[PDB]
């Protein structure tokens, strides 16, 4: 369709949307990673433990 | 600068083969088809095909030497064992 | 004309990057070159942010490294990174090195280009140990140890070399602080061994898998072969990943997290996976002397082999038995390496020098005899009477 | 060599940690520093690990700002050049029992205890040969093994004798947390708090490696697709030969 | 109260027929020596024969037939 010329066509916006996405992607891919991991090992945690040694 | 001593290769123009006359090239774009349209018929046709050629030049050497590793790695454990110390007094001397 | 064949510093990007002539038909193994050139800015890198940290001095030198793995925010991705892109940097250039002997990329015109690369090979084995020995951990000390004694048996000036090459009169602390300052020269000068490595390459350009002339079918390296070496860059990055982040300590030894004494030796001094081959061949010679010449004829016996190869035609594509011949002299380069990781008792003595005289005679008595026969029934097959 | 002079082979036990997503298990690395401040210190050091490390691992601010205190440290002279002392403060590390390497082969009949700072990662076996170590020593020696004066047998250590004796026996420390503190429980929360001192990055490590793992997977897709389109134009193109005249 | 979990596993298995073919075999071995250094010239025996084979292959069984069960039971 009509995507060519406000997605792909324009390079200066091209180069543009690849860097503003990056950080945008960073963010939410790290939020993303880290509330997986904290949660695949509950119970082992610090922060954990430290609340049963109450 | 000066011109050195020349090669066997040229660049775009005078690449240095012979000449060619009664060839023709056709060819179509790459955007007017479509990727990824046949990997298999690929890795179980021509992986396949071409394991079954060169395998037996790679396979048969590679038997020979990992039999000999064993049969030497057997022989030094039963040389350290307590039933092959009289073996051992004889071979090391 | 255009801006980038004009100009002085971009035509020769242009000549080797943009619009150099390659064969239409080569394939992944012409790949390791561009991997060895990333090795070699992986290394660089990440050492010199490592030396803004580290000490040299032998009372302070294990302590340096234990620092950076810490202390430093980031310096234990700095060290395995380091640690095992020296094992995938020497695995690439096997892998480089097997090919040109496969495809007969040896033969002329291409001599010059084989032989400053069995000097860069020298100047990275060199390398390696040096850097080794500034962890100063107890296979770090009584591996320079052994090594730096072979000198000793040169006739009439050996003893004068080792204590030259020690400052003193053993392994100590000038050894340890001219090591780290030679160390970190020699990568510099393997990489100008690298340009002129390119220069000789330019002239005729590359091989191709067939053997025959490729001038009649060229293809430009922009957007054919720069989009087929992200395939290999990626997969390289991917599996270095997997050995920093989840097994980092499995191609190494447990002895050089002890620290180096002297005193104490230990129950088995062993190198590095990729030196244990040449190992292997040294300790196959009873005498001292002998052997240290050996050695280093494993290396330079490469140089031969442009003179030993008898055939008419390059390459092993369409050659049976040497194909043979090729995946046996690989196959007793993998043995060698074992039982250069072994104690010295019977059966692993006698099994190391058969395996150091095959090594010898595949470059001298068979490329030479099996050649000559191949070109013989080539003829025959055809021209019958 | 022979399999004694080698040393028996360490078994596998399923430890928490082993695993690509898996972290330290915190409460038994707390129970394991008790079991070393209580048992191990007597005889052995730990000089590369600080005070103040252990605040959010094992141990609360409070808590290890009480501990450090307990010790004295070399303080700098005082305004006419005699030496002082001072209490421990969190930038110090943690103090051996000994001070120097003679007094230490005194107290042991010659022979040193080695620090444990990194004695995981510097024998082969890892936390399977220290577990099986320390669980290892037998009621009697096997029949015939002539041991000196001094010496202990226990098959995982090189050789068969140890200058080290058997330390472990139940009940000898009362947890705080109410577990049952038999031998193979206090064996196995000294080995895992050993670990976390030789490899205090382990949980970090393992969650970076995480995100590198999976952005380099899909590159190295996104890679193959992309050449084999831009391959395609040469991979089905054609030729034809029609012969000329040889008139030329 | 609680004995070592792992003195129980490893005397359970000592009562199985691949742990009794490896306790006997590593004893009469223990009985067969005795006499075999006692006697005269002992201290001047060349060889004196020992019993560390038999003992290594019976705590090799036990322990990676013990391996896998022991961690399920500590805390
Ligand atoms: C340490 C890490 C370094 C990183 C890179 C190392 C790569 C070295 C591997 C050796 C090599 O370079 O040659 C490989 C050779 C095949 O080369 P060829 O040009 O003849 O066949 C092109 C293909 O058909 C089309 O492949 P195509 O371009 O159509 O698709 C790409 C392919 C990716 O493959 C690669 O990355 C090649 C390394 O996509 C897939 O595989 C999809 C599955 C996800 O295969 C062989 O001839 C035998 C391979 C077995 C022996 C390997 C033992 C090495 C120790
Ligand atoms: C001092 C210097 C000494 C250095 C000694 C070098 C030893 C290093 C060991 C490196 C191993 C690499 C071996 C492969 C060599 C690369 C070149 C090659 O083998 O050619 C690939 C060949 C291609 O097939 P074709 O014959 O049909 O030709 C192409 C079509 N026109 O197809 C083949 O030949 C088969 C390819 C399969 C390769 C895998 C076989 C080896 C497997 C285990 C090797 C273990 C290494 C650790
Ligand atoms: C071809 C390039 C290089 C190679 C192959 C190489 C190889 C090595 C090796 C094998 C080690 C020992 C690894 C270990 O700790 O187990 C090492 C250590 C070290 N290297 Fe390099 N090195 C290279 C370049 C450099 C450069 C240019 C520097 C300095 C700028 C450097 C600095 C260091 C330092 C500081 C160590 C200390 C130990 C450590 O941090 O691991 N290296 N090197
Ligand atoms: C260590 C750093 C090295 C770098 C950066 C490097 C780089 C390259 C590159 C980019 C190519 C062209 C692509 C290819 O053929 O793969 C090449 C080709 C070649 N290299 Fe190297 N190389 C190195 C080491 C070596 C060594 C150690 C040898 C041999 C002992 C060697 C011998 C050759 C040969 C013979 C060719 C031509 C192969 C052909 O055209 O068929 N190089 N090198
Ligand atoms: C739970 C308590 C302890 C643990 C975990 C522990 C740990 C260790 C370790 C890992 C080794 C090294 C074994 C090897 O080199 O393979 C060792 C050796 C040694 N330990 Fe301990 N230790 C403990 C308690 C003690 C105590 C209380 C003493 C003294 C009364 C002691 C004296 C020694 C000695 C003398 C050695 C040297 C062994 C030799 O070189 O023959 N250990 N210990
Ligand atoms: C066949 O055609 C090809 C080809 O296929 C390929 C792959 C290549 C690609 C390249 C190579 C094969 C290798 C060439 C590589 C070099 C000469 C490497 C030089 C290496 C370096 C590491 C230079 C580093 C310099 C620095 C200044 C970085 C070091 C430290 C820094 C930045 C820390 C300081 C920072 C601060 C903030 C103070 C070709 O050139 C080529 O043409 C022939
Ligand atoms: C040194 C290692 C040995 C191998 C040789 C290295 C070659 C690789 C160089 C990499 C390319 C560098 C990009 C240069 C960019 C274009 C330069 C340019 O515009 O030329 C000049 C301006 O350059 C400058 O003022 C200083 C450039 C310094 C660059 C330092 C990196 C443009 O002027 P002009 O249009 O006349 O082009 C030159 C015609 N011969
Ligand atoms: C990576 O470092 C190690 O593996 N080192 O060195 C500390 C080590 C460690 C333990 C035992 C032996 C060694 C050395 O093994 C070898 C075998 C050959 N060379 C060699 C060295 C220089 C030159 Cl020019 C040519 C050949 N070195």
């Amino acid at each position: 369709s009509s995507l060519y010329k406000t997605f792909f066509k324009r390079n200066a916006v091209f180069v543009g949307t690849i860097f503003a996405g990056a950080f945008v992607f960073q963010t939410v891919f790290d939020t993303a990673i880290t509330s997986w991991y904290e949660n695949h090992n509950k119970g082992k945690l610090w922060k954990d433990v430290k609340a049963r040694i109450a | 600068g000066p011109p050195s001593g020349k090669t066997y290769m040229g660049w775009w123009g005078h690449m240095g083969g012979p000449k060619q006359k009664g060839i023709t090239s056709y060819a179509v774009s790459p955007y007017a088809q479509k990727p990824l349209q046949g990997i298999f018929h690929n890795a179980v046709f021509n992986s396949f095909r071409r394991f079954k050629s060169q395998f037996l030049y790679v396979l048969i050497p590679a038997g020979i030497y990992w039999y000999w590793w064993k049969n030497g790695n057997e022989y030094n454990e039963f040389l350290y064992s307590k039933a092959g110390r009289e073996e051992l007094e004889r071979v090391n001397v | 004309m255009a801006f980038r064949k004009s100009n002085v510093y971009l035509s020769l990007v242009n000549s080797y990057i943009i619009d150099s002539p390659q064969p239409s038909s080569i394939n992944y193994w012409w790949n390791m070159g561009s991997l060895l050139g990333l090795c070699l800015v992986i290394q660089i890198v990440t050492g010199i942010f490592m030396a803004m940290h580290y000490s040299s001095n032998i009372e302070l030198a294990f302590s340096s490294v234990e620092h950076i793995m810490r202390d430093v925010h980031n310096g234990y991705i700095l060290r395995y990174l380091h640690a095992n892109g020296a094992s995938f940097f020497f695995m690439v250039m096997f892998m480089h090195m097997a090919k040109g002997l496969y495809y007969g990329s040896y033969r002329s015109p291409r001599v010059t280009l084989w032989n400053v690369g069995v000097i860069i090979f020298i100047l990275t084995i060199a390398t390696a140990f040096l850097g080794y020995c500034c962890v100063y951990g107890q296979m770090s000390h009584w591996g320079a140890t052994v090594i730096t004694n072979l000198f000793s048996a040169i006739p009439f000036v050996g003893n004068d070399i080792v204590s030259w090459l020690w400052g003193g009169f053993s392994v100590s602390n000038p050894t340890i602080q001219r090591f780290f300052a030679l160390h970190y020269l020699v990568p510099f000068i393997i990489a100008a061994m690298v340009i002129m490595h390119l220069m000789a390459l330019h002239i005729h350009g590359s091989s191709n898998p067939l053997g025959i002339t490729g001038n009649l079918d060229r293809i430009p390296m922009h957007s054919y072969f720069i989009f087929k070496d992200l395939v290999t860059v990626f997969l390289f990055m991917l599996i270095l990943a997997l050995f920093v982040f989840y097994s980092p300590n499995t191609l190494g030894h447990p002895d050089n997290y002890i620290p180096g004494n002297p005193l104490v030796t230990p129950a088995s001094i062993v190198p590095e996976w990729y030196l244990l081959p040449f190992y292997a061949i040294l300790r196959s010679i009873p005498d001292k002397l002998l052997g240290v010449i050996t050695m280093f004829a494993a290396i330079l016996v490469l140089l031969v082999l442009p003179f030993t190869d008898r055939s008419v035609v390059r390459g092993n594509t369409f050659k049976v038995l040497s194909k043979f011949f090729f995946f046996i002299f690989v196959f007793n380069f993998v043995l060698l390496g074992q039982i250069g990781a072994c104690h010295v008792e019977v059966p692993y003595v006698l099994m190391g020098q058969i395996a150091t005289f095959i090594y010898f005679a595949y470059f001298l008595i068979i490329v030479p005899v099996i050649s000559t026969i191949e070109n013989v029934l080539f003829y025959i097959g055809r021209v019958n009477k | 060599m022979t399999a004694a002079e080698h040393g028996l082979h360490a078994p596998a036990y399923a430890w928490s940690h082993n695993g690509p997503f898996e972290t330290f298990d915190h409460a038994s690395i707390r129970r394991g520093y008790q079991v070393y401040r209580e048992v191990c210190a007597a005889c052995h050091s730990l000089d590369r690990v600080a005070w103040r490390t252990l605040v959010g691992v094992s141990h609360t601010n409070e808590e290890v700002r009480n501990m450090a205190e307990e010790f004295e440290y070399d303080d700098e002279p005082d305004e006419q050049g005699n030496p002082k002392k001072r209490p421990g403060k969190l930038s110090d590390y943690i103090p051996g029992p000994y001070p120097n390497e003679q007094a230490a082969r005194a107290a042991n009949q010659g022979a040193l205890p080695p620090d444990l700072s990194l004695i995981v990662k510097a024998r082969h076996g890892g936390c399977d040969y220290i577990f099986s170590l320390l669980t290892g020593y037998p009621d009697e020696p096997p029949a015939g093994v002539a041991l000196p004066p001094g010496s202990n047998y226990n098959p995982y250590f090189p050789g068969g004798s140890i200058a080290m004796a058997r330390v472990l026996f139940d009940d000898m420390v009362e947890y705080e947390d109410g577990t049952p503190a038999t031998t193979s429980q206090m064996a196995k929360d000294v080995t895992t708090f050993l670990n976390w001192c030789a490899e205090p990055e382990h949980d970090e490590r393992k969650r970076l490696g995480l995100k590198t793992v999976i952005i380099l997977s899909s590159l190295y897709l996104l890679s193959i697709w992309v050449k084999k389109f831009k391959w395609a134009g040469i991979k089905t193109r054609k030729f034809v030969f029609n012969p000329p005249k040889p008139r030329k | 109260e609680v004995t070592d979990q792992l003195e129980d596993l490893r005397e359970h298995f000592k009562n199985t027929e691949e742990g009794k073919a490896l306790v006997h075999h590593y004893e009469e071995c223990a009985e067969r020596v005795k006499i075999q250094q006692q006697q005269p010239g002992y201290a001047d025996l060349e060889h004196k024969e020992d019993c560390v084979e038999e003992f290594f292959h019976l705590q090799h069984y036990l322990d990676t037939a013990t391996a896998p069960r022991l961690f399920d039971k500590l805390k």
